[PDB]
């Protein structure tokens, strides 16, 4: 058997500015098996409405995801993302940088 | 479309 | 340009809770235009696409059939790569299947293929001439074989060059504002100073399809540079595709630097600076 850890990108649909709505996505690929525990943070709190892409892979069979949800970016806000797989040793946090 | 049907392993 | 058809299919099995997870998706070029997942009671064929909410109940009706269809072949093809490798029932496993088709400049046909995979790694491999397989182990000489009694190369060839282009081209009618339409990057440069003495700039390509691009930082307009911090490129969530490059100059020394940015979308390849 073959696993494969998850690359993960934190990420607005647009140039993110305070007071205006957009999307916060966050990006899992290259990982498998499949079964993946992704969540997405609002100042270390769990994010509700939050959607997903259909689970697809990669040539080398490794999946891809694409976590979701509305939001409106400030100044004080946190954002990040939470990922739970089998590979990993413990779930991994990346925050969200408006500048990436 | 998809294939009418899948090989059998 | 060239355009393909391609299908993903996972099968997951399910150690103390029923039948296998199945989920097959479609695509065209970049772009997803069905989904299946068994996981309902009568599980369905549904349009991603907004192009593909025209299609009748004939085709939803059938490819439904065949996605039902395909989860239990590869419920039993499960079963039986268990029994391969002599693996218990406790575990879980994953099988899975890609296959497509593409089209030449000319849209006729170009290439096909089709591979299997289990437990992440190749298993069976249909090869370039689509008349042969290639097995990496016994166990999957044993499928090869299964594949040679049933003919399985000749009739996987006669949906890769025929089904799989006819329907590519009915595609590619039905979504032509959409998949023939080439979207080119919106491109600008971030400049963050990380000292008194040096600076990042930031080359962003935003809102892009395809997703093939290409990013390069030039200095003095002399080729390549030496050390690019390049990000996989990403889904926007909207169709399009993200994309940056960031390199570390000397503060003062930034207008030397040139982003320089190839897409399909632009007649020629795009010059920018901070």
């Amino acid at each position: 058997m073959i696993q494969r850890t998850p690359k993960i990108q934190v990420y607005s649909r647009h140039p993110a500015e305070n007071g205006k709505s957009n999307f916060l996505n966050c990006y899992v690929s290259g990982f498998h098996p499949s079964d993946i525990e992704v969540d997405l943070l609002k100042n270390g709190e769990r994010i509700e409405k939050v959607e997903h892409s259909d689970l697809s892979f990669s040539k080398d069979w490794s999946f891809y995801l694409l976590y979701y949800t509305e939001f409106t970016p400030t100044e004080k806000d946190e954002y990040a993302c939470r990922v739970n797989h089998v590979t990993l040793s413990q779930p991994k946090i990346v925050k969200w940088d408006r500048d990436m | 479309r998809l294939p009418a049907k899948a090989p059998l392993l | 340009g060239s355009h393909s058809l391609k299908y993903f299919h996972t099968s997951v099995s399910r150690p103390g809770r029923g039948e296998p997870r199945f989920i097959s998706v479609g695509y065209v070029d970049d772009t997803q235009f069905v989904r299946f997942d068994n996981d309902a009671a009568s599980p369905r064929m549904v349009p991603r696409a907004p192009w593909m909410e025209q299609e009748g109940s004939e085709y939803w009706d059938r490819e439904t059939r065949s996605a039902r269809d395909t989860a239990q072949i590869f419920r039993v093809n499960l079963r039986t790569l268990r029994g391969y490798y002599n693996q218990s029932e406790a575990g879980s496993h994953t099988l899975q299947w890609m296959h497509g088709c593409e089209l030449g400049p000319d849209g006729r046909f170009l290439r096909g293929y089709e591979q299997f995979a289990y437990d992440g790694k190749d298993y069976l491999t249909l090869n370039e001439d689509l008349r042969s397989w290639t097995a990496v182990d016994t166990a999957a000489q044993i499928s090869e074989q299964k594949s040679n009694d049933a003919s399985e190369a000749e009739h996987q060839r006669a949906y890769l060059e025929d089904t799989c282009v006819e329907w590519l081209h009915k595609y590619l009618e039905k979504g032509k504002e959409t998949l023939l339409h080439l979207e080119p990057p919106k491109t600008h440069v971030t400049h963050h100073p990380i000292s008194d003495h040096e600076a990042t700039l930031r080359c962003w390509a935003l809102g892009f399809y395809p997703a093939e691009i290409t990013l390069t930082w030039q200095q003095d307009g002399e080729g390549h540079t030496q050390d690019t911090e390049l990000v996989e490129t990403r889904p926007a969530g909207d169709g399009t595709f993200q994309k940056w490059a960031a390199v570390v100059v000397p503060s003062g020394e930034e207008q030397r630097y040139t982003c320089h940015v190839q897409h399909e979308g632009l007649p020629e390849p795009v010059t920018l600076r901070w």
